[PDB]
C-alpha cells in the first residue's frame, strides 16, 4: 500500500501567522496530470471537512487562505494566515490506488510563552480504602508545551504498568494544558510501602519536580 | 441541503455485530459512492470500504473485507455498515463519506459520526472520592471512579466555580469501565473561608453525586491622548508596559482583548534592556475613535515564564454623563502689568470626563509658552482647570489677538475656542 507521512505532527504557531503542512506519499499519487492527494479539517468530536481536492483544488465553500501544492510524492497544504477557526487537525488522503489511505495527522496549536507545570499529589481516601483499592492521583496543572513526562516511586522503586495519563485540550483562555496521572494498587499492595512520589520532568523545570507524601501520615 | 445523517451511540458485547447506518438526502443517490472509515481513540482515520449504490459493487480493505458486509437500500436512500465478531479494538466512530462516482474530487460530504464500544460490562455508576492534599494555589479534586458507559459531567459549586476547572477526557480500565477526575485550582487563602463541592451526573445510570471536598514583572495600561480619539486625522492607542522582565525569562507575551473578545492587530515593539538589569517590552493598541468614546474596556494580558500566572490590565474611558466644558478667558491683571512678560489666562470648567485637550495660538500659528493644570474635580462632579499662557507684555499692548483651544468630546465637533485682547 502507498503509506502517507505527515510533518511535522504538531505545528505551534500564532493568529495570523502562514501555517505550512507538509505530506509525503511512499509511492508517487500522481498520473496522467492530477495528483489524487486531499486535504481535510477535523475538529474534536466533528466529523472531517474536505479542503483540497486533487492536491491544488479549493473545495466550494472552503475560505480562499487555505491551497493546496505538490505532485508525485511530497505535497504541501497552506493557511496564508490562521483564523482561531484554524486551530485543528488536518490530514492527508490519497485515492492513487487501494488501498486508500490517510496520513498521521498533523495537529496545528496554539503557541504561548513556556509555562512549568503546577503539581500536586493527592493521596487515596478513607473511603477508597474501605474498598480492597488505593488511587493515588498526580496533577500537572496548566503547563505549555504538551510534552511531559511523569514518573511514580513507591519507595524510590520506578514503577510501570499501574499507572495510566490522561491530558485536557489546549484551553480556550489560555492556551495551556493539565494532565492527570494515577496509580492504581491494591489496598494489601498500599500498605507494604511508606513513600508514594510523583517525579516530574517538562522544558520550563530546570531539574525534575517531585512530590510526595508519606502513608498513614496524614 | 446535502446530509449525511447516520444512526445513534453504540455498546455491543465481544463477539455480537453491529450495523450502522448512514440516511443520505439532498442528492441524487445513484451519482456518488458511498464511503466508510473509522477513527479509534486518539487515532487518525482508517478507510474500511465502499459501495456502489446502483449495482451493489463493493471495495474493501484487506483487514476489514471479511467481517464487514456493505448494503444500499435505495428506496431508503441508506447505506448501511455491518461489522460482525467484535473486538475490544473496534471501539471508534464510524463515518459514512460520500465520493463522486463520476471523477474523483475527494470524500466531499461525511455522516456525524457514529461511536462503537466494545465492552463486556454492563451500566455502572461511579463511586466519588475526594481528591485533597496531605504555596499561594491549592489543588482539589474528585476521582470518579468505575462507570460505565460514558459520558458523566462534572461542575463545581452547582456552576459558581468555573474558572481553574479542569475536568479530564475518562480512561478506560483493565476491568472495561472508565474513571476520571475533575480539579479546580484556588486561592491557599480560600480554604479557611470557602467550601468546594463538586457535583458528578452519570444519566445513563441516573446517578448525581454533590461531593464536598475538604518580585516578578509589573504591568501599567496606558489609555490614549485625549487630542487623538477626537480628530478623525490622528490615531488613539492604547500602550501596554511590562517592566521587571528577568534576564533569564526575555519571553515576549501580549494578549488583547476589546469587550472580552480577542483582537490580533496590536504591534509589540522590540525588547529594551534597562540600567537595573532587567527589560521593558511595550505592546501598542491601535483603537477606533468611536470604540473608545462608546465606553469599551481594552484589556491587556502579560505572560511571561517568570510570571506564575498571566497579568491581566483593563481600562475604559471614565462612565457618567458627559458634560461639555465652558471657556472663560481672562486677562492679565493691571497689577503684572510693571513686568516685561503678562499671563494670559484660560478657565475650561464644568466638563465630564476629565479627558481633553487645551492649547493657546495666534495668528493661525501654536503660542507654545504655555502650562496647564490638572483637572481638578469639583462638588458637582464635573472638573476644571486653568491655563496660563505668558507673553510678552509688548505682544499684548499691540492688540494682538490669543486663543485658547479646548477639545473635549461634549463640544459640537469636539472643539471650541475663546480669543483674548487688549481692548
Ligand atoms: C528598573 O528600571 C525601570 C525603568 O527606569 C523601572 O520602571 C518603572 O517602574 C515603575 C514601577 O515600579 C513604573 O511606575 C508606574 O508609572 C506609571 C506612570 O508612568 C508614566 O510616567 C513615568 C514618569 O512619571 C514614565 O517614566 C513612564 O514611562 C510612564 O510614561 C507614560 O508612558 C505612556 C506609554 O509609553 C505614555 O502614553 C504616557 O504619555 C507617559 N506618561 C508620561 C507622564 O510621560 C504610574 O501610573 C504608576 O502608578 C500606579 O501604580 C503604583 C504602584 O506601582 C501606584 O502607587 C499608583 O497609585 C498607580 O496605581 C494605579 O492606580 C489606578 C487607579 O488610579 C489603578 O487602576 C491601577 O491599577 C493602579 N496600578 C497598580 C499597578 O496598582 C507607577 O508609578 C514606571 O513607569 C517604570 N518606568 C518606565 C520608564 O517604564 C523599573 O521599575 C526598575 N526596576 C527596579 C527593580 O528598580
Ligand atoms: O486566489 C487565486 C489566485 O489569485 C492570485 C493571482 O492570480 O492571487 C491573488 O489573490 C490572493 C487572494 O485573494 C491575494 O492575496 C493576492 O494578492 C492576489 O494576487 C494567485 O496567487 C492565487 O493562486
Ligand atoms: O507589507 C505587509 C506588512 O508588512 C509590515 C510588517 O510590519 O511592514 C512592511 O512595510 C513597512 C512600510 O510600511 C516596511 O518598513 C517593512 O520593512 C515591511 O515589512 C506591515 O506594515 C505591513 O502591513
Ligand atoms: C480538476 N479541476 C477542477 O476541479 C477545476 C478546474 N477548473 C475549475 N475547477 C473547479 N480544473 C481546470 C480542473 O482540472
Amino acid at each position: 500500500e502507498i503509506v502517507l507521512t505527515q510533518s511535522p505532527a504538531t505545528l505551534s504557531l500564532s493568529p495570523g501567522e502562514r501555517a505550512t503542512l507538509s505530506c509525503r506519499a511512499s509511492k508517487g499519487v500522481s498520473t496522467s496530470g492530477y495528483s489524487y492527494l486531499h486535504w481535510y479539517q477535523q475538529k474534536p468530536g466533528q466529523a472531517p471537512r474536505l479542503l483540497i481536492y486533487l492536491a491544488s483544488y479549493l473545495e466550494s465553500g472552503v475560505p480562499a487562505r487555505f491551497s493546496g501544492s505538490g505532485s508525485g510524492t511530497d505535497f504541501t497544504l497552506t493557511i496564508s494566515s490562521l483564523e482561531p477557526e484554524d486551530f485543528a487537525v488536518y490530514y492527508c488522503q490519497h485515492s492513487r490506488d487501494l488501498p486508500l489511505t490517510f496520513g498521521g495527522g498533523t495537529k496545528v496549536e496554539i503557541k504561548r510563552t513556556v509555562a512549568a507545570p503546577s503539581v500536586f499529589i493527592f493521596p487515596p481516601s478513607d473511603e477508597q480504602l474501605k474498598s480492597g483499592t488505593a488511587s493515588v492521583v498526580c496533577l500537572l496543572n496548566n503547563f505549555y508545551p504538551r510534552e511531559a513526562k511523569v514518573q511514580w516511586k513507591v519507595d524510590n522503586a520506578l514503577q510501570s504498568g499501574n499507572s495510566q495519563e490522561s491530558v485536557t485540550e489546549q484551553d480556550s483562555k489560555d492556551s495551556t494544558y493539565s494532565l492527570s496521572s494515577t496509580l492504581t494498587l491494591s489496598k494489601a499492595d498500599y500498605e507494604k510501602h511508606k513513600v508514594y512520589a510523583c517525579e516530574v520532568t517538562h522544558q520550563g523545570l530546570s531539574s525534575p519536580v517531585t512530590k510526595s507524601f508519606n502513608r498513614g501520615e496524614c | 441541503q446535502v446530509q449525511l445523517v447516520q444512526s445513534g451511540v453504540e455498546v455491543k458485547k465481544p463477539g455480537a455485530s453491529v450495523k450502522v447506518s448512514c440516511k443520505a438526502s439532498g442528492y441524487t443517490f445513484t451519482n456518488y459512492y458511498m464511503y466508510w472509515v473509522r477513527q479509534a481513540p486518539g487515532q487518525g482515520l482508517e478507510w474500511m470500504g465502499g459501495i456502489n449504490p446502483s449495482n451493489g459493487g463493493t471495495n474493501f480493505n484487506e483487514k476489514f473485507k471479511n467481517r464487514v458486509t456493505l448494503t444500499t437500500d435505495s428506496s431508503t436512500t441508506t447505506a448501511y455498515m455491518e461489522l460482525k465478531s467484535l473486538q475490544f479494538d473496534d471501539t471508534a466512530v464510524y463515518y459514512c463519506a460520500r465520493r463522486d462516482y463520476r471523477f474523483d474530487m475527494g470524500f466531499d460530504y461525511w455522516g456525524q459520526g457514529t461511536t462503537v464500544t466494545v465492552s463486556s460490562a454492563s451500566t455502572k455508576g461511579p463511586s466519588v472520592f475526594p481528591l485533597a492534599p496531605c504555596e499561594s494555589t491549592a489543588a482539589l479534586g474528585c476521582l470518579v471512579k468505575d462507570y460505565f458507559p460514558e459520558p458523566v459531567t462534572v461542575s463545581w459549586n452547582s456552576g459558581a466555580l468555573t474558572s481553574g476547572v479542569h475536568t479530564f477526557p475518562a480512561v478506560l480500565q483493565s476491568s472495561g469501565l472508565y474513571s476520571l477526575s475533575s480539579v479546580v485550582t484556588v486561592p491557599s487563602s480560600s480554604l479557611g473561608t470557602k467550601t468546594y463541592t463538586c457535583n458528578v451526573d452519570h444519566k445513563p445510570s441516573n446517578t448525581k453525586v454533590d461531593k464536598r471536598v475538604e518580585g516578578g514583572p509589573s504591568v501599567f495600561l496606558f489609555p490614549p491622548k485625549p487630542k487623538d480619539t477626537l480628530m478623525i486625522s490622528r490615531t488613539p492607542e492604547v500602550t501596554c508596559v511590562v517592566v521587571d522582565v528577568s534576564q533569564e525569562d526575555p519571553e515576549v507575551q501580549f494578549n488583547w482583548y476589546v469587550d472580552g473578545v480577542e483582537v490580533h492587530n496590536a504591534k509589540t515593539k522590540p525588547r529594551e534592556e534597562q540600567f537595573n538589569s532587567t527589560y521593558r517590552v511595550v505592546s501598542v493598541l491601535t483603537v477606533l475613535h468611536q470604540d473608545w468614546l462608546n465606553g469599551k474596556e481594552y484589556k491587556c494580558k502579560v505572560s511571561n515564564k517568570g510570571l506564575p500566572s498571566s497579568i491581566e490590565k483593563t481600562i475604559s474611558k471614565a462612565k457618567g454623563q458627559p458634560r461639555e466644558p465652558q471657556v472663560y478667558t481672562l486677562p492679565p491683571s493691571q497689577e503684572e502689568m510693571t513686568k516685561n512678560q503678562v499671563s494670559l489666562t484660560c478657565l475650561v470648567k464644568g466638563f465630564y470626563p476629565s479627558d481633553i485637550a487645551v492649547e493657546w495660538e495666534s495668528n493661525g500659528q501654536p503660542e507654545n509658552n504655555y502650562k496647564t493644570t490638572p483637572p481638578v474635580l469639583d462638588s458637582d462632579g464635573s472638573f476644571f482647570l486653568y491655563s496660563r499662557l505668558t507673553v510678552d507684555k509688548s505682544r499684548w499692548q499691540q492688540g494682538n489677538v490669543f486663543s485658547c483651544s479646548v477639545m473635549h468630546e461634549a463640544l459640537h465637533n469636539h472643539y471650541t475656542q475663546k480669543s483674548l485682547s487688549l481692548s
